[PDB]
């Protein structure tokens, strides 16, 4: 009100941000999975 | 994009239903766009006729989802 | 960061006996603890006074005379 | 975007320190000529030499920087700030970001020693 | 080591007043999974006055500290140290603690006790 | 918690009525996206404004806004 | 000595005779399981870790199938995936629909492994339906809701093996098996709040943190536990101004995954009777006050009393930070008075053993070293109460090996088996000469534990004379590669206080103080402080010690501050601050640093790093966090602690008493909590706790 | 008043101080009965003596010298 | 009636608004914050305001105690919480209560007490 | 629901999950393409003497 | 618009065919308390005020002195 | 539209404090504290919605 | 049926195409990755401008339209940001990705 302009101030919240990423899974949720590589473009096994 | 990452296949009815609501969304988009352009140039009547047809379509969104303008209907699954 | 410029300290006690722990850093979303009544706060001096007073979070009590001026204090 | 903005410069990275010194020299000249334009343009309360000493002080901040690459990013940011200030795209509320302490004394009880910082536990 | 704290746009007070911590997350005692215990987290130690305080109005947890929610994940310990002193931060590093390998047999459960039994298993 | 997505990266583009709209999402393997990015169709259209709108009059700088369909939820976000 | 095999194509080498699940854990292969645990016995109940093994007709349980050479293990067989879906569906058909009301929502082992390995849908839809299990009131600390039990025996295996409380068991056949005491008998042990982190489903859960919060909301913070001898590792979960629970993170040396009862459930008293503002006594009434009011009242009362020297007593207490003791010791010694004592009875003098030579007052064998022991004896202590995790160590090593115990002091009810020797220093010296000179001289790795309760005895130096003569005379108990004289210290501050030199001189014990400073220091009696003296109590919550004060000053407790703590072993460890001090409390060294400025003392530090530099000036083993060093001075220290009380103290015939009266209420936080208050009455000798 | 000192336990130029400890603690206790010593050990610290006098005034000295008599001369100079 | 507003000043509210609800006088949680503490904490903004048009919605701990206790002949008492006029799945998930101990065991979703007879 | 998925007894879920059967990014260096140009392919292997073929692979590796 | 009753509000907006006079007693919800109907009191002094439903998170010490 | 906490037949609060509405809310409008009440039943002490940051999903 | 099964023939065609593209500019292409009908060329920053011109100018490629270009930071890498370019040949109905790297201060050259 004093300066009759907007002022830019350091941050302060009326409710703090609560992330809920703390509390994700502790089991590895997906496997390795298969491959789409064709038989032409992977290295040959010897013999 | 998430379906492509997740490697899942959506059912058949779920495909035809997002084809259809992807096209009344297209009708609503071109309706808003053409009529807002015609107002920006100066025609006043297509603005209101088109927004009437938009109200007739927002009734369908209100049936399908809950809210009219913002619908979380199409999900990654 | 912001700071309570008006206060000498954190914990202030009134003369009446009430104990006032100021919370947090300075600024808008913090609270100093004081309750203040500014009469005539729509006036010329009072607008600057309750600008400076509610800047740090002292609870300002505004007795108003007309409903249309006081909007500029909210 | 065929043609560029008026006071633009294609960003270009110099491998020698003396060319960067010449460019920051030219850039201080460009800020310093444009300070009456800034004082007229943003309708500020104070005098032109305070803008000029702000410009000097903001170059006094980054004098003993060694790394040429960091001097290069610092030059490019400074020329972008000049291009925003001279074209009047920044407004007076963001122009006066640069002057936070001049506009008003924030209040009594500035904590300097350990005791005045302790009584308000740093506020 | 290059110093990138002046070109990230972070304030000076974050680099000079705040100490940070690199840590590997402990294996939880509740559940037996170990998946969140590989990436090195970066997290800031709290400020005494600025952390959290109860709102007068409702009881909302209001904060003045803004880095309290940010937390980083790194692949290796060296990458976290390199990034942390590259951004100019004071860090403490906490070494992880693994379990000691002890050989288990099921046939341990019922070995012949020549003297006093001094235990009753139950299964 | 949510479901978890296999680790990967995709750019999936469909045709909005505004034009081609896509999304580039980088999946950590966690249940939060490591990175998302929309490609707004109107972003490239408003970015192509001064290539087209040179030499036109001032009324014709407005009927060209209506064709590139700037809704501005797209362009900045 | 090792065996090389193949899991998932991976080739792995592991010590011979181990379980197959340890080979899968070594190779990085994730195997799901419900009744296996690192610190517990092997059982094959839950049938979850089935695995495809070449040269085996059926899928064998990976937790109890021993490692053999030439072994080819596959875990991604279609048969193994089918087996895990099968066993998972079998687990879920009598397990009740309690996930919105269960306390293990984001923490349930059954639940996260049902996504990853179990079936999508459920075929359980009978009209008759699931079974129902009667609720079983165990005790006040453990809420018990046994419909959602899966019978993994893990609680039973633990309370049998390590806790030494055989009251748990399994009574029945078929679905009508239950897991509880058969008679509805109350379960005591000194660590009964550890079975509720152990159960993988939420059948045994926390009673004061019954339904308060929820793990995706909680912010975890890795700190150190005060109100324990060993200084165990914890994990503080905070909503952000409140503190919810502490829960043990693993360290194989200090606690080995298992944590005290009193350490765990004292989060209740962290937030119930706290000091949030300074209070000045008017006379029969406190008033609360301004900071400048309280600290200038301290300065004015110093200028009024004027203690010129040896009259400013500054006694610390049970839980304090090392850095606050740096602050206090620096303030008193720049004041000009080393009347700088500790809280315990007979704390006014040097504690009958050297501040010199750190191996005098520390647990000199490692805490990891008690596993290697052959025949050990304790004097004047009850390790079941004090350092209850050390009791788990002693019983565990006694169970695995051939260990021999006797005890000198009160007749203790151990979990393990002691022999009795007596209640007298004469009974001590007779037992050292008669039987156990031969036993401790015969044994390879013996040790001797000394309680700090007999350090607080006035006849202390007779005991230290006899034991120092025995340790110096016997070359087996003290040699190069390990050290065998050991002591326990009750409080977390006493080892740090003896590192820093926080002890009075012989001159300082003679005078009566005019101004007393209580930093913590709750167990002071009314008679210990003079009636004319101007006492001031700096501490985090109200107590006995706050009631005697003329000024109280709120401080940050161990959650609210980052602090160095030194245990009985000698580890320096830092606590991370979880939350901030509520109301107007400040950190403990900053208050003393500011009270110095109103006196004539400018303390040379003023920031948190300069405290660390001053702390390295006191001893650089306190900036060297969580390392243990040996002692080359083990031979010299026993002699130098022998010479002092030789003939100076005569051994009186007073019997050796118990050190603590109750377990549960012994410091400022535990006496404030209602959880310990209704715990100590319910864990008093009743018919529900008598074994009968 | 009190005197305190610090050595590294490893044999890295702290052996002469260490031998001075093992031979002369008992003599220094009799030389100064009111003074309390404290000896500490951490494997990285250079050998150093802090002596603290009245009213919180202390003085230090570094002990990179390889003779017990020289170490006693340093300690005797720093008591003064 | 007269409660002290941190200054020795008595503030006076009617007795029908100090109750937690018109079912129940007292508090049903250890942190329920009784109404006198609420009007003590922020009376600055109950100024010039009607207390009657505040909600005050019928505390539920008393409306469940007056419901009768169901009696089950068998061992296990099974519970929905559902209506059976409603076309769909309403109510809570089905849980099965053991009624063996003396007394009446409550549903943890609905609070309806079941007793074996 | 559809029939091979609402089926009470014939399907197991691991046969019909495809979230866990995702394929991987085929990341190819420059040196593995030299391997594919000189060793060969699994469709057409140009490798004889497999015990020496591993050593022939190893220098490219 | 806030002065119309809840079951009737859904009918005036064409949600239900049958008015709440003509619905059966099966679709009448069972209650154990009386009904009040406050419409809306914005600007009126009977406007809603919000407050803390629970007490402050960390308690302070009520002081008692001691004669030593 | 606006929000409502329903009740059971014969008057019981229905909110068993499972925090699932809080964990899913995309704009973090919900805040709940929960305590075990006198009956031993799990109920919310404090339930709260900010309608200025609710997005009606 | 697995929705990844419908891609497999085109994913093999995409492999052979990318092996050709690497054999054509060996000085400038460090790697490639084919996920599932998604091709990504892996290129140095001083190699941005010579590859892009090729993707515009060769008749077999003709990646005329720029689609979207952006960055992703991995703070664990020494070169923190990676910069991705998406192209679309509207002739051949094909998409392509081009990934390079850049630290906070060192550049990547512009294709504008
Ligand atoms: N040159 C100056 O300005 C000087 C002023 N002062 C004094 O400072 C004070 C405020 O100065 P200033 O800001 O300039 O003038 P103001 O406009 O503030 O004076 C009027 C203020 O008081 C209120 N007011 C006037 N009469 C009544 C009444 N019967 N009941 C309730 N409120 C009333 C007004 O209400 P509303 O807002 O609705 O109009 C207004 O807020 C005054 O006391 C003045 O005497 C001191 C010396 C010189
Ligand atoms: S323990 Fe069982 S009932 Fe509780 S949340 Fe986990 S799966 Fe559900
Ligand atoms: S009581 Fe708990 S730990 Fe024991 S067997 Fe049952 S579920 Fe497992
Ligand atoms: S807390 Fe929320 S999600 Fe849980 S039962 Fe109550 S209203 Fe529903
Ligand atoms: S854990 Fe191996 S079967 Fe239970
Ligand atoms: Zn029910």
């Amino acid at each position: 009100e004093e300066k009759r302009r907007v002022v830019y101030e350091p941050l302060e919240l009326t409710q703090a941000f609560r992330n809920f990423s703390a509390g994700s899974t502790a089991w590895e949720p997906v496997g390795p999975g298969r491959d789409d590589r064709p038989d032409s473009f992977k290295l040959p096994t010897p013999k | 994009a998430v379906e492509k990452l997740l490697n899942v296949e959506v059912p058949l009815r779920g495909k035809y239903i997002r084809t259809m609501f992807g096209e009344i969304t297209r009708v609503l988009n071109h309706l808003m766009s053409v009529c807002s352009h015609a107002m920006d140039v100066g025609a006043l009547t297509p603005f209101l006729w088109g927004f009437e047809e938009r109200e007739k379509l927002m009734e369908f969104y209100e049936r399908v989802s809950g809210a009219r303008l913002h619908a979380a209907y199409v999900r990654p699954g | 960061m912001n700071s309570f410029e008006n206060l000498a300290q954190d914990v202030n006690i009134t003369r009446s006996g009430k104990t006032l722990i100021a919370k947090g850093t300075g600024g808008r979303s913090s609270r100093t603890g004081y309750t203040a009544t500014v009469f005539g706060a729509n006036g010329f001096l009072g607008s600057y006074l309750t600008a400076k007073l509610a800047k740090h979070g002292t609870t300002v009590v505004v007795p108003y005379r007309e409903e249309m001026a006081k909007r500029h204090l909210k | 975007a065929i043609i560029a903005t008026a006071f633009a410069e294609t960003v270009k990275f110099s491998g020698s320190k003396q060319e960067l010194q010449k460019r920051t020299l030219a850039l201080y000249r460009q800020f310093l000529r444009g300070a009456p334009t800034f004082a007229d343009l943003y309708e500020v309360q104070f005098s032109i030499p305070t803008i000029r000493t702000k410009i000097r002080q903001e170059f006094e901040r980054h004098r003993f920087v060694d790394d040429l690459s960091i001097q290069n990013v610092l030059y490019a940011k400074g020329h972008m700030e000049y291009q925003e200030c001279i074209n009047f795209w920044k407004q007076q509320a963001q122009f006066l970001k640069y002057f936070p302490e001049e506009d008003d004394i924030q209040g009594r009880h500035q904590p300097s020693n350990f005791v005045d910082k302790f009584l308000k536990n740093r506020a | 080591v290059p110093a990138h704290e002046i070109v990230s746009g972070a304030p000076a007070e974050l680099s000079r007043n705040r100490v940070v911590r690199i840590y590997q997350q402990a294996k939880p005692a509740t559940q037996s999974g170990e998946y969140g215990t590989f990436a090195w987290r970066l997290d800031w130690d709290i400020v005494d006055v600025a952390n959290r305080w109860e709102n007068d109005l409702i009881g909302w947890q209001s904060s003045g500290d803004y880095m309290q929610a940010t937390q980083m994940k790194f692949t290796s310990k060296e990458s976290a140290i390199k990034f942390a002193n590259k951004q100019g931060w004071d860090f403490y590093i906490q070494e992880p603690h693994h379990r000691k390998f002890r050989v288990k047999q099921y046939a341990n459960n019922f070995v012949h006790s020549y003297g006093k039994l001094k235990h009753i298993r139950t299964k | 918690k949510g479901y978890s997505v296999p680790p990967g990266e995709t750019y999936t583009a469909i045709e909005a009525p505004k034009g081609e709209m896509g999304v580039y999402v980088v999946s950590d393997g966690s249940e939060r996206p490591y990175k998302c990015k929309i490609r707004a169709p109107g972003f490239a259209h408003l970015g192509a404004f001064d290539h087209i709108a040179r030499g036109h009059f001032l009324p014709d700088a407005v009927a060209i806004i209506g064709t590139m369909d700037l809704v501005f939820g797209e362009v900045d976000r | 000595a090792e065996i090389e095999l193949t899991i998932d194509g991976h080739k792995v080498s592991i010590e011979a005779g181990s379980a197959l699940i340890q080979a899968c854990e070594k190779a990085g292969v994730t195997v799901p399981r419900y009744c296996y645990h690192d610190k517990l016995a092997i059982a094959g109940n839950c049938r979850m870790c089935l695995v495809d093994v070449e040269r085996a007709p059926k899928p064998v349980a990976s937790c109890a199938y021993p490692v053999a050479p030439g072994m080819v293990v596959r875990t991604d067989t279609e048969r193994v995936k089918q087996a895990r879906e099968n066993v998972m569906e079998m687990m879920l058909q009598n397990h009740p629909l309690d996930c919105p009301v269960c306390d293990q929502g984001g923490e349930c082992d059954l639940q996260d492994q049902s996504m990853r390995y179990g079936r999508d849908r459920g075929r359980f839809t009978e009209i008759t339906g699931k079974r129902s299990t009667e609720d079983k009131n165990i005790g006040p600390l453990v809420k018990t809701s046994m419909n959602r039990c899966i019978h993994c025996t893990r609680c039973v295996r633990f309370a049998n093996d390590i806790a030494g409380a055989p009251e748990l068991g399994s009574s029945g056949r078929g679905n009508d098996m239950q897991i509880g005491t058969y008679l509805e008998k109350n379960l005591n042990t000194e660590l009964s709040g550890n079975v509720i982190d152990l159960c993988p489903v939420g059948a045994l859960t926390n009673k004061p943190y019954a339904f308060r919060a929820r793990p995706w909301e909680l912010k975890k913070t890795e700190s150190i536990d005060v109100m324990d001898a060993v200084g165990s590792n914890i994990r503080i979960d905070s909503k952000g101004v409140e503190v919810m629970r502490v829960i043990p993170r693993v360290h194989e040396d200090v606690n080995e995954e298992w944590i005290n009862d009193k350490s765990r459930f004292a989060c209740d008293g962290l937030k119930t009777q706290r000091l949030t503002t300074p209070l000045i006594r008017v006379g029969d009434k406190f008033v609360n006050a301004t900071w400048d009011d309280a600290l200038s009242t301290i300065a004015k009362a110093y200028q009024q009393k004027a203690p010129k020297g040896d009259e400013f007593k500054a006694v610390a207490g049970a839980l304090v930070e090392v850095e606050s003791m740096v602050a206090l010791k620096d303030m008193t010694n720049a004041l000009g008075s080393e009347n700088t004592t500790t809280d315990t009875p007979n704390g006014n003098s040097a504690p009958a053993h050297g501040i010199t030579f750190r191996s005098n007052y520390l647990f000199n064998s490692s805490i990891a070293g008690i596993e290697d022991a052959d025949a050990i004896l304790l004097v004047g202590t009850n390790p079941r109460r004090e350092a209850a995790v050390m009791n788990a160590r002693i019983r565990k090593a006694w169970l695995r090996q051939e260990l021999e115990i006797a005890s000198v002091g009160p007749t203790l009810d151990a979990t393990f088996d002691v022999a009795e020797l007596g209640n007298t220093h004469a009974d001590l010296e007779k037992a050292l000469s008669g039987e156990f000179g031969e036993v401790l001289k015969n044994a390879k790795n013996p040790l001797i534990i000394v309680g700090s309760g007999i350090t607080d005895r006035e006849d202390a130096g007779a005991f230290f004379n006899t034991i120092g003569k025995f340790v110096e005379s016997t070359p087996s108990v003290l040699n190069e590669n390990w050290n065998g004289y050991n002591v326990l210290q009750r409080s977390a501050s006493r080892a740090g206080a003896y590192d820093i030199g926080f002890t009075p001189s012989d001159e300082a014990s003679k005078t009566t103080p005019k101004m007393v400073w209580l930093l913590g220091a709750d167990e002071v009696a009314a008679s210990d402080i003079p009636a004319d003296a101007f006492v001031v109590y700096q501490g985090h919550n109200g107590d006995v010690g706050a009631q005697f004060a003329d000024v109280v000053l709120p401080g940050a407790a161990y959650t609210e501050k980052a602090g160095t703590y030194v245990n009985t072993e000698g580890r320096s460890q830092i606590s991370r601050a979880a939350t901030g001090p509520p109301g107007g409390a400040r950190e403990d060294w900053k208050i003393l640093r500011a009270v110095s400025e109103y006196l004539g003392v400018a303390l040379p530090y003023e920031d948190a790093y300069e405290v660390r530099d001053r702390l390295a000036e006191i001893s650089p083993s306190l900036v060297r966090y969580d390392l243990v060093e040996p002692t080359v001075f083990g031979d010299v220290a026993v002699q130098h602690s022998l010479v002092g009380p030789n003939g100076s103290v005569t051994p009186s015939s007073a019997p050796l008493t118990e050190t603590i009266e109750n377990f549960y209420m012994t410091d400022s936080i535990s006496r404030s909590s209602p959880t310990m208050a209704k715990s100590s009455i319910a864990f008093n000798k009743d018919n529900k706790k008598n074994q009968a | 008043r009190e005197i305190r000192f610090h050595l590294c336990q490893n044999g890295s130029s702290s052996a002469p101080l260490r031998q001075f400890v093992k031979n002369q603690i008992g003599a220094f206790q009799k030389a100064n009965p009111s003074t309390k010593v404290l000896v500490r050990e951490a494997n990285g610290v250079k050998p150093i003596v802090f002596a603290r006098f009245d009213h919180g005034h202390e003085s230090k000295i570094g002990l990179d010298v390889s003779s017990e008599k020289e170490v006693a001369e340093r300690v005797k100079s720093l008591i003064e | 009636k007269s409660i002290i507003s941190y200054n020795g000043n008595t503030i006076e509210i009617p007795e029908e608004y100090t109750k937690q609800a018109p079912n129940r006088d007292s508090t049903w949680a250890p942190a329920q914050a009784s109404k006198t503490e609420i009007y003590k904490n922020n009376m600055v903004r109950f100024e010039q305001k009607d207390l009657s048009k505040q909600p005050m919605p019928y505390a539920g701990i008393e409306l469940i105690a007056q419901q009768p206790v169901r009696f089950v002949h068998g061992n296990t008492a099974v519970c929905d919480g559902a209506n059976h006029n409603g076309p769909g799945a309403q109510g809570h998930p089905k849980i099965f209560i053991n009624v063996d101990a003396p007394g009446s065991h409550a549903c943890q979703y609905c609070g309806t007490r079941y007793e074996k007879e | 629901s559809s029939y091979p998925t609402n089926d009470i007894a014939e399907n197991p879920y691991w046969k019909r999950d495809h979230r866990r059967a995702y394929p991987q990014t085929a990341f190819f260096d420059q040196k593995t393409v030299t391997g594919l140009l000189e060793l060969g392919s699994e469709a057409t292997p140009r490798i004889a003497d497999g015990e020496a073929g591993t050593k022939a692979l190893a220098n490219i590796a | 618009m806030s002065q119309v009753e809840p079951g009737w509000h859904f009918w005036l907006g064409y949600g239900v065919d049958t008015a709440p006079c003509n619905t059966p007693k099966e679709k009448l919800p069972i209650r154990a308390y009386p009904y009040k109907f406050q419409p809306n009191y914005t600007g009126t002094p009977g406007a809603f005020v919000t407050y803390n439903t629970l007490k402050p998170k960390i308690s302070a010490w009520e002081p008692v002195t001691k004669q030593r | 539209g606006e929000h409502a906490l329903r009740r059971y037949p014969s008057g019981e609060e229905r909110c068993i404090a499972c925090k699932l509405c809080e964990a899913i809310c995309p704009a973090l409008a919900i805040t709940i504290d929960a305590e075990e009440r006198i009956d031993g039943s799990r109920r919310t002490t404090k339930y709260d919605i900010d309608m200025t940051k609710c997005i009606y999903c | 049926v697995n929705p990844a099964d419908r891609y497999l023939q085109h994913v093999s065609d995409l492999h052979q195409y990318a092996k050709y593209i690497m054999a054509a500019l060996p000085k400038y292409i460090q790697g490639f990755s084919v996920w599932k009908d998604e091709l990504t060329l892996h290129v140095a920053p001083s190699a941005v401008i010579p590859v892009t011109t090729f993707l515009r100018d060769n008749t077999s490629t003709q990646y005329k339209s720029i689609i979207d270009i952006t960055a992703v930071d991995y703070p664990s890498r020494e070169n923190r940001f990676e910069v991705v370019y998406n192209f679309l040949s509207v002739r051949h109905n094909s998409r392509i990705r081009l990934k390079t790297y850049a630290t906070e201060v060192t550049p990547v050259p512009s294709i504008t």
